[PDB]
Formats: structure tokens, C-alpha cells, sequence
């Protein structure tokens, strides 16, 4: 089977410039489970993203969570990008704080 | 503590 | 409330090796106390629990131990499940299994866990009676044929009733302050414009522990059905969990529409609106 990851990028806390927070990504519900994905700034990869071990649910679809320390700004845009053998093309998500 | 299958698929 | 221990492996071959990668990790009330990853330098269960570090050497040396049957029972697995789907080769491959027990309120046995998965999808799962299997597929059947020859289910079933039941109880004694812990939801509402004479509410619970919880809008009485993305619950990364619900609603009657979130940690069901 295959299935397209679902991917919600959020922070940790409601946003606030000027003060840490945690830029998350939450890719769930795919298989199989090689996957790649990539937290984004302002359309670049940030270097440094640490991430959930691997598991999966009662569907046996495996999700992780990458993260990493950001302080919000009012013009830093932020975005997953990911990469999954069910995507034809990696999809980008933009991140939407006054969601 | 993890269990252990002993009969393979 | 419930109690539970679940133990999630994976193993996924890969061409050019013979040794596919396994990854078992065990949850208690669904939270990660402990994972191995064949991976790793030096392959052995690793407390990813702070209520897990009194384990002593034995502990883990067991634990490790039967991680290294695993291996070799999800690689031998693996190879004749190739087989049964008469599948070829230098593919890669996923068997994934769950195990595990649930408790009520009381910490008394509810269910016993078993079941395998082959790509994805289910392939063979003992019955709740412990002693009974249900093949997915016609595959899966051989499977059965040969577990109920040999009388597996006896096996699981006693692990399931006795030896998960027994340790559940002491990681939930030792995690005490942890697991049997309740984070009450933090919710909000927030407003978009949708359509032309529509408009997008959504419902916001933040940072609640245990994960279970219920978002529901409402037209001033009566829920709400049609138009109402509830999104996935997911992780926080702080331990808790987030989760909202959205409902379209016409521009400018809005006030009508309220949102309740029902969570243990809740003394009574959290009602607002925009």
C-alpha cells in the first residue's frame, strides 16, 4: 500500500515575535515509511531539525514530527516541504500562525 | 516488556 | 480512566542486505517508555521514559535480548511472506506489528493485542478471545492454518493476560506522576473569511494531556455535521497536544455558532465562540 503523508506545520505555542517558540512539523498517516521532510525559512532548509523517532497508529500509518527553536519574526516566512514516494513533486506547506 | 512471537508467519 | 502498554515493531527489508531494519517501540497509555533500533551502533532498548531509568542491567539486558529474536522472527517473517504473495526481489518490504493490553479504571484486563500488518495493511490478528486468529487475506489463511497448528494463540494469549498486565501495572506505579497526570485543553476561536457570504470558525484546544479529547460546533442547540473540518489531533513537542475544528458559517451570523471541548482534566465541557 501508500499513502500520502499529512503534513500540519504549527508551532509549539501561539506565536509572538520576538519570543521562542518551536517551528513543528507534523507529517502523519503515510506508508511506507522512508520519508523526507524539511522545515524551511524564508524558502531556505534550516540546518539544524531534530525529529520524532518513527512510529505509527492503529492503521499502521507511521508519523513523525520534525522541529526546531525559532523566535517568530513579522516578515519570516515559514514552510515543510515533503517528500514521500506517493508525491509526484515534494509538497511545500506554508505556515500559517494566525490560523 | 516486550513480548516474544515464537511461530513465524 | 483506561490504561494500556502497546508495543509497535517495524521491520522494512532493503535490497543489498540481509538484515532488515527493525524499530520496536513500546508505549504505556500511549506514551514512548522505551525503543530499540537495529540501526544503532549498539542495537538495544533505550528508556525514552524518565520514570524508566530505575531499570537495572538485567532489565534491559532481557529486553534487548528478545528484540534480537524479534529481528530474526520479523526477518524470517518476512522472507516467506515474500513468498505467500509470490513477490520478487530487491524490493523493500514493510511487516509491522502491535502488541499490547488494555485496563480499566481498576488496572483489571479489557483486551488483549495482537496483530500483524503486511505493506500497510492487515494481514493476521488474534481475536479478542485470545485464542482465535482472523486472516485479512487469503495469504494471511496460511498463516492461520499453521499458527493454530501450533497453538500459538496460547502463547500470546498468556503474555497478553499475565506478563503485560503485571508490567503495565509497575511502569504505572513508577510513572505516576507522569502518566496519571491531566492537562486541561486551552481553547479560542478565530475568524476568516471563506467564501463570498461565508465564513471560516475555528475551534482551538491547546496543550492537553492525554491526547484524548472532543471538538464539537453547534447551531445555538443542536451539533453540527455538514462543513466541519476536525483536524488531526497532533503533538505539541512539549508532552501535550493540540487539535481544532472549523465550520463554515454565513458572514455576519456568527455568534449563533458555539464550540464545546469535552477532556478528563476538563471539571466541565469548555463552551465559546467568536
Amino acid at each position: 500500500i501508500q499513502r500520502t503523508p499529512k503534513i500540519q506545520v504549527y508551532s509549539r505555542h501561539p506565536a509572538e515575535n520576538g519570543k521562542s517558540n518551536f517551528l513543528n512539523c507534523y507529517v502523519s498517516g503515510f506508508h511506507p515509511s522512508d520519508i523526507e521532510v524539511d522545515l524551511l525559512k524564508n524558502g531556505e532548509r534550516i540546518e539544524k531539525v531534530e525529529h520524532s523517532d518513527l512510529s505509527f497508529s492503529k492503521d499502521w500509518s507511521f508519523y513523525l514530527l520534525y522541529y526546531t527553536e525559532f523566535t517568530p519574526t513579522e516578515k519570516d516566512e515559514y514552510a515543510c516541504r515533503v517528500n514521500h514516494v506517493t508525491l509526484s513533486q515534494p509538497k511545500i506547506v506554508k505556515w500559517d500562525r494566525d490560523m | 516488556f516486550a513480548p516474544g512471537n515464537y511461530p513465524a508467519l | 480512566g483506561p490504561h494500556s502498554m502497546r508495543y509497535f515493531e517495524t521491520a522494512v527489508s532493503r535490497p543489498g542486505l540481509e538484515e532488515p531494519r527493525y524499530i520496536s517501540v513500546g508505549y504505556v497509555d500511549n506514551k514512548e517508555f522505551v525503543r530499540f533500533d537495529s540501526d544503532a551502533e549498539n542495537p538495544r532498548y533505550e528508556p525514552r521514559a524518565p520514570w524508566m531509568e530505575q531499570e537495572g542491567p538485567e532489565y534491559w539486558e532481557r529486553e534487548t535480548q528478545k528484540a534480537k529474536g524479534q529481528e530474526q522472527w520479523f526477518r524470517v517473517s518476512l522472507r516467506n511472506l515474500l513468498g505467500y504473495y509470490n513477490q520478487s526481489a530487491g524490493g523493500s518490504h514493510t511487516l509491522q506489528q502491535m502488541s499490547g493490553c488494555d485496563l480499566g479504571s481498576d488496572w483489571r484486563l479489557l483486551r488483549g493485542y495482537l496483530q500483524f500488518a503486511y505493506e500497510g495493511r492487515d494481514y493476521i490478528a488474534l481475536n479478542e478471545d485470545l485464542k482465535t486468529w482472523t486472516a485479512a487475506d487469503m495469504a494471511a489463511q496460511i498463516t492461520r492454518r499453521k499458527w493454530e497448528q501450533s497453538g500459538a494463540a496460547e502463547h500470546y494469549k498468556a503474555y497478553l493476560e499475565g506478563e503485560c498486565v503485571e508490567w503495565l501495572h509497575r511502569y504505572l506505579k513508577n510513572g505516576n506522576a507522569t502518566l496519571l497526570r491531566t492537562d486541561s485543553p486551552k481553547a479560542h476561536v478565530t475568524h476568516h473569511p471563506r467564501s463570498k457570504g461565508e465564513v471560516t470558525l475555528r475551534c482551538w484546544a491547546l496543550g492537553f494531556y492525554p491526547a484524548d479529547i472532543t471538538l464539537t460546533w453547534q447551531l445555538n442547540g443542536e451539533e453540527l455535521t455538514q462543513d466541519m473540518e476536525l483536524v488531526e489531533t497532533r503533538p505539541a513537542g512539549d508532552g501535550t497536544f493540540q487539535k481544532w475544528a472549523s465550520v463554515v458559517v454565513p458572514l455576519g451570523k456568527e455568534q449563533n455558532y458555539t464550540c464545546r471541548v469535552y477532556h478528563e482534566g476538563l471539571p466541565e465541557p469548555l463552551t465559546l465562540r467568536w
